[PDB]
DNA sequence: ATGGCGCCCGAACAGGGAC
DNA sequence: GTCCCTGTTCGGGCGCCA
């Protein structure tokens, strides 16, 4: 029952990098430590015990360090299947716990969201069902604020959203919001606005469009 | 090498509750270092530790589940096993079982898992999908590049596969994971094409949702 | 009355037999008072009327000038004694009101006629037998023999023991609330209930005592406030022992020497640190157990601080669980040590010193060492709990005396304070020999004959010195070649002998010894800079050693 | 209810009265459970109570084992060994199979109970007493009697045998690889399968001893932070062998080489071929001790070849199971503990060093006593008999605390006394 | 009357070192 | 073959207890 603490939640770098990976825990574990890999895909892979001993069939690139009750993950030069989930372990109390684990994702050079707002088709309205949404498609990094405002600015309740992965495509993310708003709501308003803010150049990011139909 | 699987009811109905297998084969449940251990990965949150089985008999659990969880395991033909009663929103999760073994005097940790079950919570019952085009409409196609969209609302069964094209289209693709509205899923994608491309020749996002046997096909 | 215990066997020692003394006659007075003796113990049951074929007999001698209901006429069965097989005393030491805990209610009950209430052996009987002279009247005198327990005889002690034991065995698994500690014929009890719960136990309690033959007159303690018990002083909250009464006059003889000595000592229960050795130093030496001894001049400044402590009214509290034992240690004279141990800081528990050179060289860190262990054996005892120890020294001393040792020591839990003399070591032999200083060649002999010798040495620039001595020994001039190299020093040294008997004796770390040569050497070392030392092997001739040979010896010394 | 097996004559050595040994305070800790222990073993009757009339004793005292059963009870009967009769039963009974020594592990299996189910010389109980004490001294001394067999006396095995032959004959015949050795209270069971495999063994032979004569052995108790269980496994295919006293550099100054050669001077008695002539002559003048570094090239020659000389181990091993065995004990730096075990002196025939404790566990009686009882638990295995301890430490001392570390069921003999720089000299072998 | 215990000096004794 | 030291057990007085 030890709270373990994985300081630093997900960082960023590049092929040929070097990793550092920060685990805290809540009194000396006497190297009582692990280190699991959950890869992408789902599947968790044992990669090292005693915070330093190496697990037969893992690459030496993966070290093991650490003391008392702060212990250390580090991986000499990054290679693009060493980019997923680290979660590092503890057992000296019995209650094993595991301290949200580290995430290693890949640094790319950043870009603006290519946004594009969708207006609620009449193939739906006819059911009472008006859903507008935003897509904010290839952007880096996820640090990505949006903002549902109708006339007024407020972000109408009715805000669900959802963000990919980093594609190992092109390194960067993509998120949609889909404003939930019934047909009595449509018609009553005119223009509806996204607004995707972004480390682009300091500019709010703003496509609309007007057409109370339904 | 030795390897690890585990099944389960894949949905149980809130208040009621559930039984998880782990059906492992190269070890062995009576072997002084051996033992099989139950780790929980909540819906985006990390790894959560339910109880571990030993050996020697000796099973523990976590302080705060002892309560509704009880393990087991037959030996006799390589199973543990994990039981969940009265089951809330919550432990909507995926469950892993992993062969952990005392390794040596100062080492004890787990060697291997396999890929866990997915148990969902939720008083919903078999939906086909309602999808919707995305059609750009009010704003006309400007740019080169034009974003088509298609907005799969409703279903239950989390289980729904998107394409575009019949399988034509791949190049420029998103796809976003659905979330719980009103205990169903609504779940969105689009795609980007070439300008020319779309208004010419037809673009086309089909759904399909294995539990609703639905397949359907949008077209614009 | 007669106790319906059991009876436990007992034989003679495989090699002796009965004993059998002349019955010498007593005084014609002297018999009729036996008479009236004998008769009143037979008429009750205590002893029996003999057969004559009996022929062992012990001697008695009476005298019936004590109190009234109070008399002698007893029985001086040595002889029986001396025959007797020996037993398994089963006793590990008498109790300390220090371990004794605090209860609500407390009594202290006796049985009187002990030793006269549980039978011998009836198989061993005819054995105490004897017979009371007779007047000149009646030729053949009468027989007798002891039915029950005769005082002064080995057997009686633990007989009764085991006895009173199983007496009250039973009543003790029935009722696991009341205390009962059980010595000798002396029974006190304690248990948290009202006063009146508490007459009812110790009431039920007198009746099955009684009932098993062991009476309990009315000497039974009732005031709750004071109980007299082993001595001791019994109260609501504290303990003491008043009759601390001592002969300041008397004390000239040698034999008085011996008594404060003991009085002292006992003192020391609650009375804080006291150095006995003032008065012990006197008796020492002395033989003629009778004369006296003027040392006691001393003492009027020694003692003198003894008996003011004396005077000090003090007193220890009960033992309690929920808290723990703490025992911290005092320093005074040389080789005077004190603890006290206690549990709550000025509440006091008991008190106690540690006087002893385990041998002819310790030092100061053994000593402590030697006490701690002491004390942790003694509470062991008295609680059953090794206590925690507030050691007056600094924790780098204890670690470097230590860690050199190359000897197995350890000490409990323990903790620094400061405020006596602080016990440290004095000097400090150097690792690696100092460049830089002289490396003198010391070298001793002599012959087993003579009765005489030699102790010398060289230096490695060519310096020499030779003394004779006389009086001393091979190893005895060795030790003291290393006396004059270190007399010759200068601020630093390289000494190098051959002797490892003098090595060891240094390496210990002395701090003091009775031994006024090495005494010397150690207080010398004190004030010497830097020290080495290192050993070699006297046949060989390693280096300047073939020298120094010739030169205290030219095949031979003279 | 005890066996009707009739009662072995057991009669001691002629002149000898017994044990008569007085008993040691314990702690409370200890007392509660000697008394639970022992007062049960009144009612199952193995026991029965008796009074001052005998004036025998030997002690007693309670060792906390980490096992599922309970505590351990411990009577010292060392005295009333040596004063027992020579028992051929055991001369024969008990009969080492050297192959014990060889093998991937070894477990150890206390199998005291067994010695309840057989009664004991009606005529010598009185031999076997020991008495109980209480804090503060309430009360006087408990003492208990044996009926049955006592565990850990010299004659129990020796009579047992029979029984433990036929009992165990079902198991060794079912897997004969199998080398099982019986010492006083304990079963040496070695294989040279895989560790896992061996546990499971273990168990079997475990299980068995239920069945039959309701042998019940000690349970062990597993657990999870620092695993000791893993452990408690005695592998000695790689038992420390002795070879590791050694000495080197380049400019070695006067300090160094007169060091050097006092040491081979006396190695002279474990090693024949030793030249201590050369050295010596190299520094033979009152030279400065420190300073002076006489580099000479001649001595080198010779200086390397003492080594080939005591290049491996000794031509001189020979065990004589005539003569007793010895070992000493020597605190040769921190924590690191180092020992030999001979017959006759400078002729060892075995060395070794107890190591670094792995355990925050830091107290010099612990370390020598862990030492002397692993030391003993090799000798064991080994010759089959326990080697007498010169100890590095005042009988004071030792005795106040050996007993609160010690958790073996056999018990060594051992006195108290000093070394020198000779073998302190980081040079063992004595 | 014997029996326990600690204390604080002598005497006696046996055993590593060694001529 | 005998001394050296030297580290312990008794005797032995004592005080204290029943």
């Amino acid at each position: 029952d030890i709270q373990m603490t994985q300081t630093t939640s997900s960082l960023s770098a590049s092929l040929g990098d070097r990793v550092t990976i920060s685990c805290s825990a809540s009194q000396d574990i006497s190297s009582y430590l692990n280190w699991y890999q959950q890869k992408p895909e789902g599947t968790v892979k044992l990669l090292i015990y005693y915070t330093s001993s190496l697990h037969s069939g893992v690459p030496s690139a993966f070290s093991g360090s650490g003391s008392g009750t702060d212990y250390s993950l580090t991986i000499s030069n990054l290679e693009p299947e060493d980019f997923a989930t680290y979660y590092c372990q503890q057992y000296s109390k019995f209650p094993w716990t595991f301290g949200g684990g580290t995430k290693l994702e890949i640094k790319r050079a950043d870009a603006a969201p290519t946004v594009s707002i969708f207006p609620p088709s009449s193939e739906q309205l006819t059911s009472g069902g008006a859903s507008v949404v935003c897509f904010l498609n290839n952007f880096y990094p996820k640090d990505i604020n949006v903002a549902w405002a109708i006339d007024g600015s407020a972000a109408a309740n009715g805000v669900l959203n959802s963000w990919t992965d980093q594609d190992s495509k092109d390194s960067t993310y993509s998120m949609s919001s889909t404003l939930t708003l019934t047909a009595d709501e449509y018609e009553a308003a005119n223009s509806y606005t996204c607004a995707a803010t972004h480390k682009t150049s300091t500019s709010p990011i703003v496509k609309s469009f007007n057409a109370n139909e339904c | 090498q030795i390897t690890l699987k585990e099944s389960g009811p894949g949905i149980v109905q809130p208040s009621q509750p559930f039984r998880l297998t782990c059906t492992f084969s190269g070890f062995s449940l009576s072997t002084s270092g051996i033992g099989v251990t139950w780790i929980r990965q909540p819906s985006g949150k990390g790894l959560e530790w339910l109880a571990t089985i030993w050996w020697d008999d000796d099973n523990r659990y976590n302080p705060s589940l002892k309560s509704r969880l009880t393990v087991s395991k037959d030996t006799s033909n390589n199973q543990a096993f994990l039981n969940m009663m009265t089951v809330e929103t919550a432990d909507t999760a995926i469950y892993y079982c992993a062969q952990s073994a005392i390794t040596s005097v100062t080492d004890s940790a787990m060697d291997h898992w396999g890929q866990g079950t997915s148990v969902t919570v939720s008083s919903a019952a078999t939906t086909p999908p309602s999808v919707y085009p995305l059609a750009p409409g009010s704003a006309a196609q400007t740019n080169s590049m034009v974003t088509l969209g298609c907005l799969v609302k409703g279903y239950f069964p989390e289980p729904v596969t998107v394409t575009w094209n019949s399988g034509s289209l791949s190049s420029g693709v998103h796809t976003f994971p659905a979330v719980l509205q009103s205990d169903l899923y609504t779940l969105s994608s689009s795609v980007t094409v070439p300008s020319s491309t779309w208004p010419s020749e037809t673009v086309t996002c089909n759904v399909a949702h294995p539990a609703s046997s639905t397949k359907v096909d949008k077209k614009i | 009355p007669i106790s319906p215990i059991e009876t436990v066997p007992v034989k003679l020692k495989p090699g002796m037999d009965g004993p059998k003394v002349k019955q010498w006659p007593l005084t014609e007075e002297k018999i009729k008072a036996l008479v009236e003796i004998c008769t009143e113990m037979e008429k009750e049951g205590k002893i029996s009327k003999i057969g004559p074929e009996n022929p062992y007999n012990t001697p008695v001698f009476a005298i019936k000038k004590k109190d009234s209901t109070k008399w002698r006429k007893l029985v001086d069965f040595r002889e029986l004694n001396k025959r007797t097989q020996d037993f398994w005393e089963v006793q590990l030491g008498i109790p300390h009101p220090a371990g004794l805990k605090k209860k609500k209610s407390v009594t202290v009950l006796d049985v009187g006629d002990a030793y006269f209430s549980v039978p011998l052996d009836e198989d061993f009987r005819k054995y105490t037998a004897f017979t009371i002279p007779s007047i000149n009247n009646e030729t053949p005198g009468i027989r007798y023999q002891y039915n029950v327990l005769p005082q002064g005889w080995k057997g009686s002690p633990a007989i009764f023991q085991s006895s009173m034991t199983k007496i009250l065995e039973p009543f003790k698994k029935q009722n696991p609330d009341i205390v009962i500690y059980q010595y000798m014929d002396d029974l006190y009890v304690g248990s948290d209930l009202e006063i009146g719960q508490h007459r009812t136990k110790i009431e039920e309690l007198r009746q099955h005592l009684l009932r098993w033959g062991l009476t309990t007159p009315d000497k039974k303690h009732q005031k709750e406030p004071p109980f007299l018990w082993m001595g001791y002083e019994l109260h609501p909250d504290k303990w003491t022992v008043q009759p601390i009464v001592l002969p300041e006059k008397d004390s000239w003889t040698v034999n008085d020497i011996q008594k404060l000595v003991g009085k002292l000592n006992w003192a020391s229960q609650i009375y804080p640190g006291i150095k006995v050795r003032q008065l012990s130093k006197l008796l020492r030496g002395t033989k003629a157990l009778t004369e006296v001894i003027p040392l006691t001049e001393e003492a009027e400044l020694e003692l003198a601080e003894n008996r003011e402590i004396l005077k000090e009214p003090v007193h220890g509290v009960y033992y309690d669980p929920s808290k723990d034992l703490i025992a911290e240690i005092q320093k005074q004279g040389q080789g005077q040590w004190t603890y006290q141990i206690y549990q709550e800081p000025f509440k006091n528990l008991k008190t106690g010193k540690y006087a002893r050179m385990r041998g002819a060289h310790t030092n100061d860190v053994k000593q402590l060492t030697e006490a701690v262990q002491k004390i942790t054996t003694e509470s062991i005892v008295i609680w059953g709990k090794t206590p925690k120890f507030k050691l007056p020294i600094q924790k780098e001393t204890w670690e470097t005396w230590w860690t050199e040792y190359w000897q197995a020591t350890w000490i409990p839990e323990w903790e620094f304070v400061n405020t006596p003399p602080l016990v440290k070591l004095w000097y400090q032999l150097e690792k690696e020999p100092i460049v830089g200083a002289e490396t003198f060649y010391v070298d001793g002999a002599a012959n087993r004959e003579t009765k005489l010798g030699k102790a010398g040495y060289v230096t490695n620039k060519g310096r020499q010195k030779v003394v004779p001595l006389t009086n001393t020994t091979n190893q005895k001039t060795e030790l003291q070649a290393i006396y004059l190299a270190l007399q010759d020093s200068g601020l630093e040294v390289n000494i190098v002998t051959d002797s490892q008997y003098a090595l060891g004796i240094i390496q210990a770390q002395p701090d003091k010894s009775e031994s006024e040569l090495v005494n010397q050497i150690i207080e010398q070392l004190i004030k010497k800079e830097k020290v080495y030392l290192a050993w070699v092997p006297a046949h060989k001739g390693i280096g300047g050693n073939e020298q120094v040979d010739k030169l205290v010896s030219a095949g031979i010394r003279k | 209810p005890i066996s009707p097996i009739e009662t072995v004559p057991v009669k001691l050595k002629p002149g000898m009265d017994g044990p008569k040994v007085k008993q040691w305070p314990l702690t409370e800790e200890k007392i509660k459970a000697l008394v639970e222990i022992c007062t049960e073993m009144e009612k199952e009757g193995k026991i029965s109570k008796i009074g001052p009339e005998n004036p025998y004793n030997t002690p007693v005292f309670a060792i906390k084992k980490k096992d599922s059963t309970k505590w351990r009870k411990l009577v010292d009967f060392r005295e009333l060994n040596k004063r027992t009769q020579d028992f051929w039963e055991v001369q024969l009974g008990i009969p080492h199979p050297a192959g014990l020594k060889k093998k991937k592990s070894v477990t150890v299996l206390d199998v005291g109970d067994a010695y309840f189910s057989v009664p004991l010389d009606e005529d010598f109980r009185k031999y076997t007493a020991f008495t109980i004490p209480s804090i503060n001294n309430e009360t006087p001394g408990i003492r208990y009697q044996y009926n049955v067999l006592p565990q850990g006396w010299k004659g129990s095995p020796a009579i047992f045998q029979s029984s433990m032959t036929k009992i165990l004959e079902p198991f060794k015949k079912q897997n004969p690889d199998i080398v099982i050795y019986q010492y006083m209270d304990d079963l040496y069971v070695g294989s040279d399968l895989e560790i896992g495999q061996h546990r499971t063994k273990i168990e079997e032979l475990r299980q068995h001893l239920l069945r039959w004569g309701l042998t019940t052995p000690d349970k062990k108790h597993q657990k999870e932070p620092p695993f000791l269980w893993m452990g408690y496994e005695l592998h000695p295919d790689k038992w420390t062998v002795q070879p590791i006293v050694l000495p080197e550099k380049d400019s070695w100054t006067v300090n160094d080489i007169q060091k050097l050669v006092g040491k081979l001077n006396w190695a002279s008695q474990i090693y024949p071929g030793i030249k201590v002539r050369q050295l010596s002559k190299l520094l033979r003048g009152t030279k400065a001790l420190t300073e002076v570094i006489p580099l000479t090239e001649e001595a080198e020659l010779e200086l390397a070849e003492n080594r080939e000389i005591l290049k491996e181990p000794v031509h001189g091993v020979y065990y004589d199971p005539s003569k007793d065995l010895i070992a000493e004990i020597q605190k040769q730096g921190q924590g690191q503990w180092t020992y030999q075990i001979y017959q006759e002196p400078f002729k060892n025939l075995k060395t070794g060093k107890y190591a670094r404790m792995r355990g925050a566990h830091t107290n010099d009686v612990k370390q020598l006593t862990e030492a002397v009882q692993k030391i003993t638990t090799e000798s064991i295995v080994i010759w089959g008999k326990t080697p007498k301890f010169k100890l590095p430490i005042q009988k004071e001392t030792w005795e106040t605390w050996w007993t609160e570390y010690w958790q073996a069921t056999w018990i060594p003999e051992w006195e108290f006394v000093n070394t020198p720089p000779l073998v302190k000299l980081w040079y063992q072998l004595e």
